[PDB]
């Protein structure tokens, strides 16, 4: 919403957020309780929504732009679980990390075959 | 050769003579000048070769087993 503010004034704005798996997983724990039945990995089953209808609203316009870098945790280092998996067709540019690099010292860990721009 | 005790006879393998061992290098220069390679006789290696080969691919096992190399 601050970003949005100094967007509509017409500025140009940087945005970061520092985890944003953590908006999600913090709905699977509230999911259960919801009384909402559980989906794949347990994770709850709007999960896709909950995320769109966030990452929607972050984005430049003509009257201003936002430009975002956004960290995404990925859990027991699986690319393909739900939330990283649905979080890839978010962005425009995806720098994976790795660990099998950052073990061998080389750092920043990005891992070249997997890395990609728009 | 002859000795005072012993004698000894070393033959060779095949007629030699500068008719013949000329022939001999005019080949060996030609599978040099046209690049003439033969194959080996050893079924035994090209067999196992083969199957190690056949059995080695596509494999990813590095990929999949998280080894850094």
């Amino acid at each position: 919403t601050m970003a949005e503010k100094f967007r509509d004034e017409g500025r140009d704005v940087l945005l970061f957020v520092d985890n944003i798996y953590r908006y999600t997983l913090a709905g699977t724990e509230v999911s259960a309780l919801l009384g909402r039945m559980p989906s794949a990995v347990g994770y709850q089953p709007t999960l896709a929504e909950e995320m769109g209808v966030l990452q929607e609203r972050i984005t430049s316009t003509k009257t201003g732009s936002i430009t975002s870098v956004q960290a995404v945790y990925v859990p027991a280092d699986d690319l393909t679980d739900p939330s990283p998996a649905t979080t890839f067709a978010h962005l425009d540019a995806t720098v994976v990390l790795s660990r099998q690099i950052a073990s061998l010292g080389i750092y920043p860990a990005v891992d070249p075959l997997d890395s990609t721009s728009r | 050769e002859v000795q005072p005790g012993n004698v000894t006879v070393l033959a060779d393998t095949a007629i030699r003579g500068q008719d013949l061992d000329e022939a001999r290098a005019m080949e060996a220069k030609r599978k040099a000048e046209e690049h003439i390679s033969s194959s080996h006789g050893d079924v035994d290696y090209a067999q196992a070769s083969a199957e190690l080969a056949k059995a080695i691919a596509q494999l990813r096992v590095i990929e999949l087993t998280k080894k850094a190399m």
